[PDB]
Order: C-alpha cells, then structure tokens, then sequence
RNA sequence: AAGACGGACCAGAGCGAAAGCAUUUGCCAAGAAUGUUUUCAUUAAUCAAGAACGAAAGUCGGAGGUUCGAAGACGAUCAGAUACCGUCGUAGUUCCGACCAUAAACGAUGCCGACUGGCGAUGCGGCGGCGUUAUUCCCAUGACCCGCCGGGCAGCUUCCGGGAAACCAAAGUCUUUGGGUUCCGGGGGGAGUAUGGUUGCAAAGCUGAAACUUAAAGGAAUUGACGGAAGGGCACCACCAGG
C-alpha cells in the first residue's frame, strides 16, 4: 500500500577515517537530509560504521574489524574516532580449537583520555616442539597465573597512552607479545590477541584530539 | 615373570625401584647427610626428606628450603649415610 | 544384557550431566550419551564461490569458514545418517568413521 | 556381458598348456585342431572354448609366467637365473658407528667399535 | 540524490546483510552503518508461495532486483554480511542464501571482502520446544 | 531473470542419477567460455560432442 | 532496562559419600593423593537401632516470571487427536526460609582384606638422565621427551579362571564346596493391593496379607519368517521412455 519516494531528498557524505592511516576516504553514504521538517541529524551522527581494518589501513590483516563512529560532521566530511576492535566472528573460532586450553582474561581499564574500555583475551597453550600427547594441558594453578600476567600487562599498557597509540600498539599486537614473553617461562603459549574492545564510556570534550588526527 | 622363577636373594635396582614399604626387605633408603655449604661455616647434619628447613647459626638463612620430595640445598655439600 | 557397554558413550567417572539439545529436533539428551558433530563448512561454501571469486575485485582474502558446533540427539542422528546400524562386533570398536 | 567362461573350459585349458606347451601355437584354428589329437572332448563348443582360452593364455606366458598357471621349464628357468649374491657378507663393516648397547656386545665378545654418543631430540625417530 | 557523483565511476561500499532463515531469506542491503536501506525486496517478494521464498529460483530473482537498484543508486560494490537465524535458535543459513550471492555476483555487483558476522551465545535463556517434543 | 542464450557442448557425460535412474549427469564446456564448465542434467540419451542450448545457468540442473 | 544463562574450549578427563559440579577474581574453613629412618602404639574390620545428606516434580509464605512452558483455549493432520505438529498461555522454570524423601538415585553388580596376567595411554604427586625447548648472566623455575614408583577414570589383547550363555583379571582363587561382616530372594499372577500402625499441612512415603488362579512365568543363545531399520543387487510377470 503505503510508499514514498525518497530516493531525491537524500544528501551524500564522505566517510573519513584518521590520518593515522593511509586511506582515509572509506567511501560514501547517503543519509537523509537535516532540516527542521524532517530530522536526521541523530541518524547521521548516531552512526557506527563496522569496516574491515584491512580497508581502512592499506593492509597487514584481511581479518579484523574497527568500529568507527561520527564524532562530528563538517561539511561533508564526517570525522571518525575508534568504538572497538574485534576479530570478526570467522577469525576468532579458527583459533579456538580441540584438544588445548583455552584461557580467557578480561579487564575494565580506564585510559589517560576520558574513555573507558572493556577489552577481552585468549591465548592458547602450545603443542611444543617434541611432545608425544596430542593434547595440550597443564595444571589449573599455572593457567591461573598465566591469566594474571595477562591481565596486568593489557592493563598497564592502556591506562598508560592516548587512545590513539592504544589502538596503534593492538594492530601489531605489541601488547599480545609482551604477554607471550612473561608467560614463556612457565608455558611457551600459542597465540595471544585482544578479542573484543567494548567501549562503555565515551565522552567528548576532546574536539582538539579529533580534528589533529585526522588531517 | 616366566611364571616358574624362584627368586632368594633377589637384584638391587628390582627392590630399590618399589616403593617404601612394598621392599622385599622393608628399610627405607633415606639417609643424612653433612652440609658444608660455603655461607654456613659449622657442619649441618640434614635430613634427605627433612620436610621443614634445617637451619644453623653459621648461615644467615642459606642451609635448606622446602620442598615436599627432597630437601632442596644450595652451593657445595656432601653425602654419606654413613651406614643408613 | 547390555547391547551396548558405553551405553552410546559413556558417563563414568561422572555422577550427573547437563543435557544438550538437538538442533534440528529439539529434545532434551544429555550432552556425553549423544552425538556430537563439529561442522566446518565455507561461507560461501561449493555454490555461490564460482562466480563469487570470479566477480571479486580489490581482493586477496582466503574464504571465511562458518564454524558451528551442532549436537544431535539418538532418534534424529540415526535417521538422517549422522551414524547408522552396524555389526555388533564392530560396535566394540570406538573407532569412528573418518572425515 | 554374457557368456563368460566357466571352470570345465579353464581347468582343461591349464592341464593343455602345461603338457603341450611346445606344440601350441598362438592361432585359434591349429590349436582347434591340436586339441583334436591332444583329448576327447564330446562338443565342438566346448572345444573351441578350451581351445580359446589356450591361446589367449600361451599370448601371456610367453612374456614369461603369469598369473595362477605356471610351466615347469619356465620354473626351472627363473630358478637358475636367481643365484643372486647382495652381500658377501659381511662388506667388511669393520670399525664403523654402531648403537652404544649394540657397542658393549661387541665389546664383550672382544672386538669393540666406533659408536655413537649423545641423545639430542628425544623421541627417536621424531 | 542520483549516484554519489557517479553511479558507475568509481567503488562505493554497502553492507549486503542478508539474514539466512528457513522458510525465506531477506536480502536487505544497507549503507555501510547500518542505519539506512539501500532497496527492500524479500526472498518471498518476487515469489510468494509460502515454501518457495527460500528454493534457489525466488532467491536468484530477488537478489538480482536489488543489485539493479543498488547500482542505479552508485552503489556498486558491497561487502558481504552472511548471517544464519542466530541466538539459541537453529543458527543454520537456508538454502536459498547461496543462490542469492551467486545471483548478485552475476548482477553486476562486485564483491570486496566476505566476513562472518552470525552471533552466537554461550547458550543464554532456553530453548524452544518441550522434552519429548517431535519425536523421528 | 534474463540472460543472453548460451550454446554449450558435452565435453564429459559424468553418469546416471535419478530415483528411477532416468536422469543423465552432462558436462558441457561453456564453449563461448573454457573458464567455464558446469554440470547441468539432461534428460535424454546423451551421445558426447552434442549441443545443448542452455537458456539459463540460473536454477542449477543437479543430482536427484 | 528486566530477568535468565555461562557455548566453542570440554575429553570413556577431574573432584565430591552420593545427590551433584564448568565466566573472572578474592576471601573462609574442609578432603584426597603423594613424599616422609616424624608422632601415638592396636587405637582396627563391618554393621539392628539412632543420625547426616538427598535430582526432579508437588506443597507453605515471599521475591520473581526474561526465556520456555504440565492445564486450559485455539489451527492443522487422522476414520478417531483430547497427541506428536502451529499458536495463545496457567502453575512452574529462577531465587529464599520451610515441607517432602522418592528416581532405571543403573556400572541393574554390598562393604573390607589377601592372593592370582600381559601391553600401552592419561589427570596428579614424587624420584632419576653425558634428554630437548624455554628465563635472569646461567640457573633453582615451568612446559615437554624417556625411565621409575604410587594412588584415579577407563581401555586394549589373552583356553588366567569363571559362567547357561551374553559376558566377566573379576562375576577368578566354589564339590578340591568354609577370610570377616551385612542385606535381600524361595514358580508366575492376586499386590505394594487388602488390613492395622506410622510419618506428612497436603500430595504422598514406609511396614505389608489371603481366597482363588495356573504348568508354565522367565533368561540366554540358535535358526527361520517378517520390518513404513541400514548398506545392496537383479527382471518390460517391475518401473522408465513409449506403443
């Protein structure tokens, strides 16, 4: 029954990501236009855009998403800030695998800017290098402590720095590794990555940070 | 077993692999032992599964630490039983 | 008399489990006396890939797997041929059928 | 499909070639005629599948013996052409690494050898 | 609105996010957030049968309709968000969800990437269904 | 929907599916394309090197 | 926001008397195994009464009801459906203090000790190596490999021995009959019914007959026949394409 038309009202906006990349025109999206008879300013500025971090860096990984959202809007261009990062859903079950121990920290960490981060991990214990088992397990007091180091080291690193360099050491995994090599002493470990970041708190009163990274 | 042995008088590392008391002639294997080690400056007698520490007046705190098997020890020691 | 000695897979050393579903047929089973099937299969899986690997563009990436891990239970496993009757001598084997 | 080759034609094929191997030929229409001289075979069907089948096995067995049939000249021939020497025996193999255990069972029956020493990577093989 | 400033000039990316179920398959592209359409035609649209809405041919017709559109709109390359019926639910695509990438590929759509994006619980409340149930 | 009318060639007569066995798996090279070859039943006796005028490659023609 | 739930990882793997028990971290006390020329010096084995715990449903009073859902009401399918199947949805699921005391509470196998047989795993502890890898300057760590020894869940293969067999290193050491102790059975039905007592708020739980009926009730293996159970073939008395 009941249509409109409305394909020739809409208006078209190019999508930027930060400077801290090197493609920055994600591409376009056409929102509905903002006026005071029909309102579009929260359907535009509300948007969370999941792109793949391949795409948006010039590559290193074809895995892996970023959650960019609008912080704000000038002229035509809309100017994006990290949400999360995660592994998509495909990447992370390859990982978790029969016949291991599948160990999982997660931490709530409060950043040096305003934001707070939920940021989940996995790590996996390793079939080493003349083992005759098949699986791979050890006692629950060593995984225990191996959760602590964990913990401790994605803590420390992301109360310390800007958010920004927070996301810039992830992508490599600087974070992961440092991990690796405390927990080496105990079990050499297999993998180690941050699975999920939940923001749960974001307030702006950084527009000074948003418009010096991009640019 | 070929299932006819007869053994009276059976081999020493068939009796000293078994356990404490399942021996065919029941006498543990722990001993003492004399502790020299260099930071104790008198003659430690220490038990092989002495369970808490052995301590002396010569050593600061360097003479054992715990452990639930052997008692660990530190630098240069001897052992003797000296006949069980 | 027993027909089967691990009773469909057994629960010793085990006093109680949870029950798992069936995700075809919904019916309550418990979780180690049913069948487990792991099901790794493409995304796009042997149909759509040929002419989606063909049209893709600006592309380099290895195919996406769906992993999901379905639980049958006895009635619906036997039917559909998950696993199937078999000799009673070769039921005492635990080896299974290969992937 | 049909009419494929039942035991009475096969065995007498097998006792023919054996007994008659020089006389044979390769030709369907001789050895029809052979088998003639060679038997008594009540039908002329029978006959030329006995017959046959010979030819189509001495076709194989002068390519040397095959499958379940055998000539005992052919037999007597592979018999003289393996006398075959691999080793004679031993090399000499004097003084060369041998396993540390294998070492003391040369050492106590009074030779000894080199040996190899050290274990790196257990398990064995792996 | 037309195309962004071509319609066919350049690579403008979507989301396809075609939701797999039994008994239909929504194809349902949007813009890259989420928070905006991009065409609305079913998998029951072009064929309503009540039990063909997820059988390869509806499927096809469908997809095909929607990539016309979507290239009419400069949309001409797109992402793909495959997803199953998800929860603690059956969380297995249909049939007819295979047959509609094939046919969107065959459009003159242009593929960038492919992502799983299903979600799946640690199997959060109940599920459907009594304990005798529907016995085979 | 619609696509152009393909001529494909039997390159490969793959077998017999069918309940009743009366459907004959067929491989037929594109033959406007060697890329593609693809698998669509026939109904018929098949004798190789015949032409098939495929009016779809849509509703994949299969095993039964 | 509410309420619920902790996948994949998760196994003939662990722990707990059993019932039971998988998100992170901390706290509280408890248990086993192991190592042990420590201590006591027979303190022990097993069991009427008596006592502790005890899934699920139900019942008492609240919280709570997201999800799903005994009843009810609806749509189909069936000769019949009141069922399975779709929908609506009640008590209930969840949580707290009380009841209740049973489950195929199944390993259908009392508990304790001794003796009798091969081989390889694995959770865990300890011990040993001119073994590997790993960290600190190397270590002492730890994971791994090999060997050894305990106590776990099991497996495998065996004229080890049993059994009616199926099976079973115990269901073995039973006519060559006897280590300790406890519990229950004496053809099948009537019947966990009758009856009295007892416990429970209730629902229910425990103890527990007879008349009469009847030469079979039952177990196991074997062979056939048959299956809308699973792998197969073959035929125009079958189908196909068709006349």
């Amino acid at each position: 029954k009941k249509v409109v038309d409305p394909f020739s009202k809409k208006d078209w906006y190019d999508v930027k990501a930060p400077a801290m990349f090197n493609i920055r025109n994600i591409g376009k999206t056409l929102v509905t236009r903002t006026q005071g008879t029909k309102i579009a300013s929260d359907g535009l500025k509300g948007r969370v855009f999941e792109v793949s971090l391949a795409d948006l860096q010039n590559d290193e990984v074809a895995f892996r998403k970023f959650k960019l959202i609008t912080e704000d809007v000038q002229g035509k261009n809309c100017l994006t800030n990290f949400h999360g990062m995660d592994l998509t859903r495909d990447k992370m079950c390859s990982m978790v695998k029969k016949w291991q121990t599948m160990i999982e920290a997660h931490v709530d960490v409060k950043t040096t800017d305003g934001y707070l981060l939920h940021l989940f991990c996995v790590g996996f214990t390793k079939k080493c290098n003349n083992q005759i088992r098949k699986t791979s397990y050890a006692q629950h007091q060593q995984v225990r402590q191996i959760r602590k180091k964990m913990m401790e080291i994605m803590t420390r690193e992301v109360q310390t720095n800007d958010l920004k360099e927070v996301v810039n050491k992830l992508i490599p995994d600087s974070i992961g590794k440092d991990i690796e090599k405390a927990c080496q002493s105990i079990y050499p470990l297999h993998d180690v990555f941050v699975r999920k970041v939940k923001m749960l708190k974001k307030p702006k009163f950084e527009l000074g940070k948003l418009m010096e990274l991009h640019g | 077993m070929p299932l006819a042995k007869d053994l009276l008088h059976p081999s020493p590392e068939e009796e000293k692999r078994k356990h404490k008391k399942k021996r065919l002639v029941q006498s543990p294997n722990s001993y003492f032992m004399d502790v020299k080690c260099p930071g104790c400056y008198k003659i430690t007698t220490v038990f092989s599964h002495a369970q808490t520490v052995v301590l002396c007046v010569g050593c600061s705190t360097v003479l054992c630490q715990p452990t639930g098997g052997k008692a660990r020890l530190t630098e240069g020691c001897s052992f003797r039983r000296k006949q069980h | 008399t027993k027909k089967r000695r691990n009773n469909g897979r057994a629960k010793k050393g085990r006093g109680h489990v949870q029950p798992i579903r069936c995700t075809n047929c919904a019916c309550c089973v418990p979780k180690d006396k049913a069948i487990k099937k792991f099901v790794i299969r493409n995304i796009v899986e042997a149909a759509a890939v040929r002419d989606i690997s063909e049209v893709s563009v600006f592309d380099a990436y290895v195919l996406p797997k769906l992993y999901v891990k379905l639980h049958y239970c006895v009635s619906c496993a036997i039917h559909s041929k998950v696993v199937r009757n078999r000799s009673r001598e070769a039921r005492k084997d635990r080896t299974p059928p290969p992937r | 499909m049909g009419r494929v080759r039942t035991k009475t034609v096969k065995k007498a094929a097998r006792v023919i070639i054996e007994k008659y191997y020089t006389r044979l030929g390769n030709d369907f229409h001789t050895n029809k005629r052979v088998c003639e001289e060679i038997a008594i075979i009540p039908s002329k069907k029978l006959r030329n599948k006995i017959a046959g089948y010979v030819t189509h096995l001495m076709k194989r067995i002068q390519r040397g013996p095959v499958r379940g049939i055998s000539i005992k000249l052919q037999e007597e021939e592979r018999e003289r052409r393996d006398n075959y020497v691999p080793e004679v025996s031993a090399l000499d193999q004097e003084i060369i690494e041998v396993d540390p255990d294998t070492k003391e069972m040369l050492k106590l029956l009074d030779f000894g050898s080199l040996s190899n020493l050290q274990v790196t990577q257990p398990t064995v093989g792996m | 609105s037309l195309g962004p400033q071509v319609a066919e000039g350049e690579n403008v990316f979507g989301v396809c996010h075609i939701f797999a179920s039994f008994n239909d398959t929504f194809v349902h592209v949007t813009d890259l957030s989420g928070k905006e359409t991009i065409c609305r035609v079913t998998g029951g649209m072009k064929v309503k049968a009540d039990r063909d809405e997820s059988s390869p041919y509806a499927a096809m017709l469908a997809a095909q309709d929607v990539a016309q559109r979507c290239k009419e709109l400069g949309i001409t390359a797109l992402h793909i968000k495959l997803r199953a019926t998800g929860g603690n639910r059956t969380k297995t695509p249909g049939p007819g969800a295979q047959s509609a990438l094939r046919a969107l590929a065959r459009s003159g759509m242009k593929i960038g990437r492919i992502e799983d994006v299903t979600p799946i619980p640690s199997d959060s409340t109940r599920r459907k269904g009594g304990r005798r149930g529907r016995r085979l | 929907r619609v696509q152009p009318i393909k001529l494909a060639r039997v390159t490969k007569v793959l077998g017999r599916t069918g309940s009743q066995g009366q459907c004959t798996q067929v491989r037929v090279e594109f033959m406007d394309d060697t890329s593609r070859s693809i698998i669509r039943n026939v109904k018929g006796p098949v004798r190789e090197g015949d032409v098939l005028t495929l009016l779809e490659s849509e509703r994949e023609a299969r095993r039964l």
